[PDB]
């Protein structure tokens, strides 16, 4: 109310409203899900248009061969974020000849995010993400908030009616997670927990994105006619 | 350094510093430009609140930029010192690398982009100043004149008006002046912006300065009674 | 965080004006009257002091007149602390112009410059504007004798006789009454005085509470002198105009 | 983090008053009294030692305070704005002054360059203007004894007398009746604690009155001996027995 | 009024309200505590189990500084991060200059002296965290509780969080009924339990428990987390006391 | 009224965020106390511990700067500690580029010097404390120099503060009426502890044990703080008298 | 006032969305993707008659292989076009080949962001990037001040795109000609256009990959004018 | 006075035919009279049929190689995975080299 | 670059300027104009390190030229001439000087007098009724000591400069290619096309 003016204010219940504002931005994006298995980790984006003459927003941005993310909110901030995981991706890379950890990349981003929300001028991020990944401790899945909160999980799902999926994959938890060695299959449970999501539209061939890492698989995304197989 | 956005958007999709920078050059005097078919005229209204002036040593209306272009204004006065500069400065170093003066077309297009650079940068208010840039490209006998204004858009114009009661002799130019067959001569231009001035003016003794540009950085300043001339002549073929 | 505290000091009104340049001619309006007035033989400089002391020491004294170099001068009317930031300002000016091209600086140089910086404090920096209004009395060898004026919008304009300060409406009225072309130096002395004693707030016009200044060409041969009148002086010429 | 304020907290309001001047100027109006009264060998600054407790040693707060070896500085208003003024002053004298010339500035340009501190005060980003009005007393070859008065504006004006403060309305109508151009510095002396007396309300002795001067060179306060031309300090500070013994002859 | 609505403006009370909005995102959070023992010190805090999809034991949040300071924080953890951040880069300072590891009082002063800095100016916000730190160094076992104000004491216990009453309450008690002193093991066996009690205020979601500890005996003088037996025995412990 | 906010001056003259500032220094609820003997310069301040979870040890609001020069803060701790720093590093400073320790009244004016631009310059705050050094300097003997908010300092005979500070003040100030002198006329310091302790108790009305009281003292070429120990023996010998 | 880069409780941006409005009082623009070209027209809208409408630039050339059309604030334009054209030729001196359609407005959608308290505040000005390269052949961009940009395969902005946009949606297949497209931007701009469409008042362009971008004649436009009232009248 | 070149030997040869390249390079690696190692490969395989060699200063040749690979990976993430052609990745290392044209990579550069 | 002369006479300022460019063993062109005009009734001829010499007159004709549209004003010779010289004595103590050195011959419209200034790389000026830079001035300052009058005509400063060019040309080891002269008097500046 008088609290909201900018991010450097705490209301008088210890609230940051420009951040919650920010939050605010994710539940308006479209859907995307995450979810793991001990071999592999997918994600599954719903892309939003303009109109029928539009092309479909593109949800997943790959970070390295091992690590990537989808995003829900304002893309431009995504952008952002994806570019700096990008660099210390690359940084571990080059200097230390290691690929990064998916814990630390999460670390990263949320001192990145909550240096934001602490200063004058400044404003929060306006987007969540969802990082998968493959590293030298296996599969993992990471969920993004703009607040600077992250947290591992074996299954999770943000933007606009989440909580279905995010229903679903709390009632699949011990089918999905053991699904090792079968991309196919992780990745249906992965299409059917994002179509409790669902309302009046349903998946079609330019509007499904689905990316998948794991023990042996690089960090692919699939569009177009490569995600028919799964409609 | 000082940061603060003082140009921004309201609701409506407006930048209102930009648009309360145009209500002051609405308030400035009112300059006119007509071109003709081998000149461009700028001519320049004084306000007759000021006596006692100095006329000698008073900063003129319309300012040189090169010795074959030049610049007039309306809105505030110290604001226009600094477009003036610049522009000046930048007419030399056009020289000095490019080994040819500027176009009209470009100088127009350098001193509307700082205009812009003003509506978009922290720490700063817009020029309060709308600007007619006219003369003739280097070896070229085609007269160009172009008008700018606080936001930065900029436009080349037959003939055009800015400053108060503009609106008044714009009306007047828009069906005296003919594309088709623009004043052939010299003094029919000037006569036409004379008489574009006489609709707003008030008398015409010391209130109105005309400039004559022609090709091949031919400027020269009319005095009072070469104007004075016009204006006798003017009068005496309206009372019919 | 600091926005909340920004008086926005360089933005436009709704009708197009710069609030604090306007709000500083206001100023300036109370401030003690200075005259200029320019003959073909000099310039007259006369200054009004500000409501004075009879324990204030007047011959050590500098309020509103200034010397700038050899052949400029000011008068003041507004913040005397602004006023000198903006005045040492200027003699550096002049030096840098004296030590790069070995001539003394052109009048209308000097107060182009020095209203240039007038104009930055209008449009950048988020800073107060400087509440001071000048007339500049000086001489070069291209125009001769001028009179200039600059006001806190850092517009400036060229005079043959100009008041600022208070009461300009009325001073520029009987100004604009008794002045004419072909005016000798002594008449406009006597014409500056005149004017002053009319336009006053005070019930009488005297020595202790007057600057006053001329640049003649009264030296010896084709060169120009500032006389920055003295007290004495200033007693003299008002008993021989007949003021007091 | 880092100063934002870099914008001016001092403007005009639309009837061309500056706010923070004349709210300086009231503070300095509730500051205790001090004056200055100029002679024609010499010049006599004085004020009120008021002690915030008894307990506190009125004698380590120095209200009059020398700038330079000839010149003296007294305010009215708030102390803590006085005390970093007269760091500044002094320290300028010798940067902008003595470091280049080689000796010590005249009274009318250090005072010079004290209004313009507190002028930059009135117009710099992020800064209220200084709280207190100085009376700043000095002697230099080419102008002789001088005395002049420094407000928050940066305005400085040259008095043969007078006094700023809590009671300088009365204080100076009394300094126009026994100010002449032929006192001599004892005589200033006589009329300071005379005018002095009215404002204060307490006890009125040495150790409740501050009191200097700017007059003769003083040889035995130099330091050292051997150089003709170095003659001494003409500020002194008038000792807390040398102020009772013209209080008896009052 | 309009005292409360910047930081570093003192009310006519002479009270910095902003710092007190801080202290209120703190009291929402979730319970941590520190107990000082006989040669060190142990902490323990209530990780709230949001949902089954959670990954058990790794969303860790008790952080190491240096090698023998821990650190827990409750309130905004993302502000609790950044506070560990230059906890770390303050105590790589003083190790590279100074050689020695900081002591305890020493690391206490430079988290003390930064979070005091964020109440000095409108232009950044208070820490909206209370951290609960500390270690052993060459003058024993030193245990820390700092606020958003900047204000920080020694202590025997500390506790902070939504269940921080509950939890001083049980903390008086073991500085009561050992007044020679707790032993290592012992305080991680009670540290699980005053959380277990701890969540009585926070009992609508169940909860994780998470326990580390630095001890001279124990440890080496170093920090670690309690995991495997040593871990499942101090939640068996805390159980059987709740029952 | 945005003139209560930051340190600029209100329409009668007054900073309002100074005066705050000065209500802040009593938050603490504790009384501090400063008295000069012949060879020294004690100071003593009131000691609550309210939690029971707190390690006492740790409390304290008593400072070491220099080695010479002690300092007790009135106020909340943070801001205290904030200025113990500050007042320790420029000790430290003063020392290497001047060659000599740094007097108790010249680091007074220091910081009263960094108090009074917080009142100047609007992004910094006052501090909410008042600052009392103590010392036995070199040239000046035992002294006693406090600082405020406001950038005032001045020195004192003795002096007290707190929210029962004037109840203290006069009665110090009926005792150097009775006994015609400046100081504490005692040989050594251990008496002129006992001093500072018997009249804070007769202000104050109040029987302190070993750890009500904290206790700080200047002799010449160091300053030095009391254990429990040190002061329950100082109690110990009042009460025997 | 508030902060430039301030949340609405609704979670946008307040002055990205007041950018916008401002894009709605700009003059139309339509852009047609076809596989014989890309076309682009614009409404020029001389705001007095003695206005010399052919000194009205709201096309602009990139590259060769990019063109650019504008709507809104046309003078915030200026920096992102100089932009445009630096990354482009940048890009090209760097890697010795022509510079991708959607990596070019990427770049330029990078610059839309970079304000705070960088400039002062968004662009308020909308940009339609059409080009052809080798790898996704013809392509149309529309570049907003949000710092997003979505592919088209027609697109209309101004204040007369809502009601051009669903025109475009039921005219547009993907078998379209050049011709096609030329005559449906000229037939849709008259529509929305406040006064009467010829060649002073409108501009028509195309971006080929034989020929490359093209701004089209007076003469030129004014055959295709004509060509297109005379089809209207034919049935 | 520090001399930061150095030379590492051996010697490296690319042959081009009409539907395939080779680019070949000894293992030796040496400084002085000394053998520093037997087999340490000097010709690496860069992403996108891309060979590379840069002989000379091993130093500056393993970091112009670690620099280009690394150019590589951010050509794809920057233009949607688009394939750098031979002629881009040839003018791309020109920038690279030119960058330090006043404190050169001391090597014979060949792809 | 390396010969270029100055001769004022009663009405005029004359300045002679070598035409020869010569890099390594090869004159790579020969009728080069070693000098600028600053303004209307200023013309400066220059000397030097290759490149410095045109970078800096250029410089030089610029600002001279930014100054007379400010003012719509000519700048005195004397004005100039200061002008050059402090913008050569900073450059001196620069990381990288000009090594530069000029001749400024100007016609003061308000003295009606000619005007000329010799100018080194240093900052030394000197006004001068005749002046040369390099080796030319150890010839033909001797040969002026004895030929020069102050009251000569332009004709006859012209047939004066003659007679150095034939005795440079007969002494000097290089081939300078001739000389391209230039007079400024009160009419302005113009060049005598056969020489
Ligand atoms: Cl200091
Ligand atoms: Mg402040």
């Amino acid at each position: 109310n008088n609290y909201d003016g900018d991010t450097v204010t705490f209301s008088p219940t210890g609230r940051l409203f420009q951040v919650e504002y920010a939050l605010e931005a994710i539940k308006q994006g479209s859907v995307t899900v995450g979810l793991r298995s001990n071999t592999h980790a997918v994600l599954v984006a719903l892309k939003r248009n303009a109109d029928e003459l539009s092309s479909y927003q593109k949800k997943i941005i790959k970070c390295d061969e091992h690590m990537g993310l989808s995003l829900a909110g304002l893309a431009p901030d995504a952008r952002v974020l994806s570019n700096y995981l990008r660099q210390q991706c690359n940084y571990s890379s080059l200097v230390f000849n290691r690929k990064l950890a998916v814990e630390r990349a999460g670390h990263l981003l949320c001192d990145k995010a909550q240096k934001n929300t602490q200063s004058y001028g400044g404003r929060p991020y306006g987007v969540g993400l969802l990082i998968i990944g493959y590293d030298k401790s296996g599969a993992h899945l990471l969920e993004f908030q703009p607040s600077g909160n992250v947290t591992e999980l074996y299954g999770t799902a943000i933007g606009a009616r989440s909580q279905g999926a995010k229903t679903y994959l709390e009632r699949t938890l011990d089918t999905f997670i053991k699904i090792d060695g079968n991309p196919d299959e992780l990745i249906k449970a992965g299409v059917e927990a994002i179509s409790q999501s669902l309302r009046d539209e349903s998946l079609t061939v330019d509007n499904l994105s689905i990316a998948i890492v794991g023990k042996d698989t690089p960090f692919t995304i699939y569009d177009g006619e490569a995600v028919a197989k799964y409609i | 350094g000082y940061d603060r956005a003082l140009s921004i958007f309201s609701p409506d999709g407006h930048i209102f510093q930009v648009e309360y920078a145009l209500e002051a050059v609405k308030r400035g005097t009112c300059a006119v430009g007509v071109k003709g078919k081998n000149c461009v005229v700028l001519g320049c209204e004084r306000r007759s609140t000021l006596k006692l002036q100095d006329t000698r040593i008073t900063p003129s209306k319309v300012s040189k930029i090169d010795s074959h272009v030049v610049l007039s204004f309306s809105g505030l006065n110290a604001d226009s010192r600094i477009l003036i500069e610049k522009a000046r400065v930048e007419a030399q170093s056009h020289r000095l690398t490019l080994e040819d003066p500027v176009t009209v077309e470009y100088l127009t297009r350098y001193v509307a982009g700082v205009q812009q650079r003003y509506t978009q940068s922290g720490g700063v208010r817009p020029f309060g100043v709308s600007t007619l840039i006219a003369g003739f490209d280097p070896r070229d006998d085609e007269p160009k004149l172009y008008q700018t204004e606080p936001s930065g858009i900029y436009s080349s114009w037959s003939a055009q008006t800015i400053g108060r009661n503009s609106k008044t002799v714009r009306e007047f130019l828009e069906k005296n002046y003919d594309r088709k067959e623009p004043p052939a001569t010299v003094e029919e231009c000037v006569k036409l912006t004379v008489r574009s001035l006489l609709e707003v003016v008030q008398t015409g003794a010391k209130n109105i300065e005309i400039t004559v540009v022609k090709p091949d950085s031919d400027i020269v300043a009319l005095s009072s009674e070469e104007i004075n001339q016009y204006v006798t002549q003017i009068e005496q073929e309206k009372q019919e | 965080g600091s926005r909340r505290y920004d008086s926005r000091t360089t933005i436009f009104s709704p009708e197009g004006r710069l609030y604090q340049v306007e709000y500083a001619l206001e100023s300036i309006s109370h401030a003690g009257t200075a005259i200029g007035i320019m003959a073909s033989d000099g310039i007259v400089l006369a200054a009004e002091r500000k409501v004075t002391s009879t324990l204030l020491e007047q011959d050590t004294s500098t309020e509103k007149l200034y010397k700038l170099n050899d052949k400029i001068a000011v008068a003041v009317a507004g913040l005397t602390a602004d006023a000198e930031i903006l005045i040492n300002t200027a003699r550096i000016h002049a030096q840098n112009y004296l030590k790069t091209y070995n001539e003394d600086i052109p009048v209308e140089i000097l107060v182009r410059r020095l209203s240039d910086i007038k104009q930055g404090y209008t449009q950048h920096g988020g800073l107060r504007p400087f509440g001071v209004s000048f007339i500049y009395a000086g001489y070069d060898d291209r125009y001769g004798y001028q009179l200039y004026t600059s006001n806190p919008s850092g517009n400036y304009t060229g005079w043959k006789a100009i008041s600022v300060g208070a009461n300009t409406s009325a001073a520029q009225t009987l100004l604009q009454m008794d002045y004419k072309d072909d005016m000798k130096v002594d008449d406009a002395i006597e014409l500056a005085l005149k004017t002053l004693s009319k336009t006053t707030d005070s019930s009488a016009l005297t020595y202790d509470r007057l600057e006053f200044a001329t640049i003649r060409k009264g030296a010896n041969d084709g060169e120009v002198y500032q006389k920055i009148f003295k007290p004495q002086e200033i007693k003299d010429i008002l008993v021989k105009t007949g003021i007091t | 983090m880092t100063d934002r304020y870099s914008f001016s907290l001092t403007t005009f309001s639309p009837s061309g008053k500056l706010g923070q001047i004349d709210y300086a100027l009231t503070a300095v109006k509730q500051g205790v009294t001090s004056l200055g009264i100029k002679a024609t060998n010499g010049v006599v600054i004085a004020t009120e030692k008021k002690s915030s407790s008894p307990l506190a040693m009125s004698e380590t707060l120095s209200k009059v305070s020398l700038l330079t070896p000839d010149i003296g500085a007294v305010y009215s208003g708030m102390g803590p704005d006085y005390r970093v003024l007269v760091d500044k002053s002094r320290k300028v004298a010798h940067t902008s002054y003595k470091r280049i010339y080689g000796e010590y500035p005249p009274t009318k340009l250090l005072v010079s360059e004290v209004a313009k501190i507190m002028q930059e005060a009135t117009q710099s980003g992020g800064v209220r203007p200084f709280g207190v009005s100085l009376l700043i007393a000095g002697h230099d070859e080419f102008n002789g004894f001088s005395l002049y008065q420094v407000d928050p504006s940066g305005s400085y004006f040259p008095w043969k007398a007078t006094a700023i403060g809590k009671g300088s309305v009365a204080a100076k109508t009394f300094l126009e009746k026994r100010w002449n151009d032929e006192l001599e510095l004892e005589d200033a002396i006589h009329i300071a604690l005379l005018t002095l007396k009215e404002s204060v309300e307490g006890e009125f002795n040495g150790d409740t009155i501050e009191l200097a001067i700017i007059g003769d060179e003083n040889p035995d306060l130099l330091g050292y001996t051997g150089i003709p031309t170095d003659k001494g300090p003409r500020f002194r500070k008038l000792t807390s027995q040398e102020i009772n013994d013209r209080l008896e002859a009052l | 009024t309009g005292y409360d609505l910047s930081n570093s403006v003192f009310s006519p009370d002479g009270r910095n309200f902003q710092v007190e909005y801080a202290v209120k995102a703190v009291e929402n959070g979730t319970t941590s505590i520190g107990i000082k023992c006989n040669d060190g010190v142990v902490f323990a805090v209530e990780k709230l189990i949001t949902s089954k999809l959670l990954v058990p034991q790794k969303n860790v949040k008790i952080q190491v500084v240096d090698r023998h300071i821990g650190c827990v924080y409750s309130g905004l953890i993302p502000d609790g991060r950044h506070l560990v951040n230059r906890g770390r880069e303050e105590a790589a300072s003083f190790k590279k200059l100074y050689k020695t590891p900081i002591p305890i009082p020493a690391f206490a002063d430079r988290l003390g002296q930064y979070v005091q800095a964020h109440t000095l100016y409108n232009s950044v916000r208070p820490f909206g965290v209370s951290t609960i730190f500390g270690g052993v160094d060459k003058n024993g076992a030193h245990l820390y509780m700092l606020e958003p104000s900047g204000s920080y004491w020694g202590y025997k216990g500390a506790a902070t969080g939504k269940g921080r009453q509950s939890a001083k309450a049980e903390l008086e008690k073991l500085v009561d009924h050992h007044p020679e002193g707790l032993s290592a093991r012992e305080a991680v066996k009670q540290a699980a339990k005053i959380i277990y009690l701890a969540h009585e205020d926070n009992k609508e979601k169940d909860f994780e428990l998470e326990i580390s500890w630095c001890s001279l005996s124990e440890t080496n003088g170093l920090h670690k987390f309690v995991k495997g037996d040593l871990l499942q025995e101090a939640i068996d412990f805390a159980q059987k006391e709740i029952n | 009224g945005y003139d209560r906010h930051i340190t600029i001056f209100s329409p009668e003259g007054r900073l309002y965020q100074v005066e705050y500032a000065f209500k802040a220094t009593n938050q603490t609820n504790i009384n501090s106390l400063a008295v000069r003997g012949k060879d020294c310069t004690v100071v003593i301040s009131q000691k609550k511990v309210p939690d029971k979870l707190l390690d006492p040890t740790t409390v304290s609001y008593i400072f070491c700067i220099s080695r010479t020069i002690g300092m007790v803060v009135n106020g909340p701790i943070p801001d205290a500690r904030n200025a113990a720093l500050r007042a320790k590093a420029e000790a430290a400073e003063f020392r290497y580029k001047y060659g000599y320790d740094m007097p108790c009244d010249v680091l007074a004016k220091r910081m009263a010097n960094l108090s009074q631009i917080y009142t100047q310059r609007a992004y910094m705050r006052p501090l909410g404390v008042i600052l009392t050094f103590v010392s036995v300097d070199e040239e000046l003997g035992p002294s006693i120099y406090k600082t405020d908010p406001a950038g005032y300092y001045v020195g004192y005979k003795a002096t007290a503060t707190g929210p029962k500070q004037q109840e203290i003040t006069t009665n110090l100030e009926n005792h150097f009426k009775k006994s015609k002198i400046d100081h504490i006329n005692e040989e050594s310091w251990e008496k002129v502890v006992e001093f500072a302790i018997t009249h804070m108790i007769d202000a104050l009305g109040t029987e302190f044990s070993k750890n009500d009281l904290e206790v700080g003292v200047a002799t010449k070429d160091k300053f030095f703080t009391l254990s429990a120990e040190n002061i329950e023996e100082r109690l110990v010998a009042i009460a025997e008298q | 006032d508030r902060g430039v880069s301030t949340f609405s409780p609704e979670g946008r941006l307040f002055q990205v969305e007041y950018s916008l409005e401002a894009i709605k009082l700009g003059s139309t623009a339509i852009g047609i993707a076809t596989k014989e070209g890309v076309v682009l027209g614009v409404e020029k809208r001389a705001t007095s008659p003695l206005l010399e409408s052919d000194s009205i630039e709201k096309i602009v050339e990139i590259d060769r292989h990019i063109g650019c059309a504008m709507s809104g604030l046309t003078a915030d334009a200026r920096s992102m076009i100089e932009h445009a054209r630096t990354a482009a030729v940048t890009h090209n001196l760097y890697y010795d080949e022509d510079i991708n359609v959607e990596s070019l407005t990427q770049s330029v959608c990078d610059l839309a962001l970079r304000f705070g308290e960088l400039m002062s505040r968004p662009f308020g000005v909308a940009l339609l990037i059409a080009g052809h390269d080798a790898d996704d052949g013809y392509q149309l961009f529309h570049a907003e001040p949000s710092g997003t940009f979505y592919r088209y395969n027609a697109k209309a902005i101004g204040s007369g795109s809502e009601g051009a946009q669903a025109e475009l949606l039921n005219e547009w297949h993907s078998s379209l000609t050049l011709k096609e497209a030329e005559l449906l931007v000229l037939k849709i701009l008259k529509q929305v256009m406040e006064e009467k469409l010829d060649e002073n008042n409108a501009q028509l362009s195309c971006i080929t990959k034989q020929d490359g971008f093209k701004i089209y004649d007076n003469e030129k436009t004014a055959e295709l004018i004509k060509e297109l009232k005379e089809k209207e009248a034919a049935e | 006075q520090f001399n930061p070149y150095g030379d590492n030997g051996g010697t490296i040869l690319g042959i081009a035919g009409e539907d395939f390249a080779v680019l070949a390079g000894d293992t030796r690696n040496i400084t002085d009279y000394s053998i520093n190692s037997r087999y340490e490969p000097k010709v690496f395989d860069c992403g996108d049929n891309i060979v590379m060699s840069a002989n000379g200063f091993a130093a500056d040749g393993d970091a112009l190689v670690k620099r280009f690979k690394n150019s590589v990976k951010w050509y794809h993430f920057d233009h949607n995975d688009k394939k750098l052609s031979i002629n881009s990745a040839a003018r791309n290392i020109q920038h690279l080299l030119y960058g330090k044209r006043f404190f050169p990579y001391y090597v014979h550069t060949i792809i | 670059m390396d010969i270029i002369l100055g001769i004022r006479v009663q009405d005029s300022v004359i300045l002679a300027s070598s035409k020869a460019v010569t890099r390594g063993i090869s004159v790579l062109k020969d009728s080069d104009d070693k000098t600028r005009q600053l303004s209307p009734h200023t013309l400066m001829s220059f000397a030097g390190e290759a490149g410095d010499t045109v970078q800096f007159a250029e410089y030089i004709q610029a600002n001279i030229q930014l100054y007379s549209i400010r003012e719509d004003y000519e700048l005195s010779p004397q004005a100039v001439s200061s002008f050059v010289r402090q913008e050569l004595a900073k450059s001196i103590r620069s990381r990288r000087p000009y090594q530069v050195n000029v001749l400024i011959g100007g016609y003061d419209k308000k003295k009606n007098k000619p005007e000329l200034y010799q100018i080194d790389y240093l900052g030394t000026k000197v006004e001068l009724p005749y002046g040369a830079h390099g080796y030319s001035g150890f010839y033909t300052f001797s040969l002026l000591d004895h030929h020069y009058r102050p009251d000569m005509t332009t004709e006859e400063g012209l047939d004066l400069l003659k007679l150095c060019v034939q005795e440079l040309e007969k002494r000097m080891p290089m081939d300078f290619k001739g000389v391209i002269v230039k007079i400024v008097d009160k009419d302005g500046i113009r060049q005598v096309d056969d020489f």
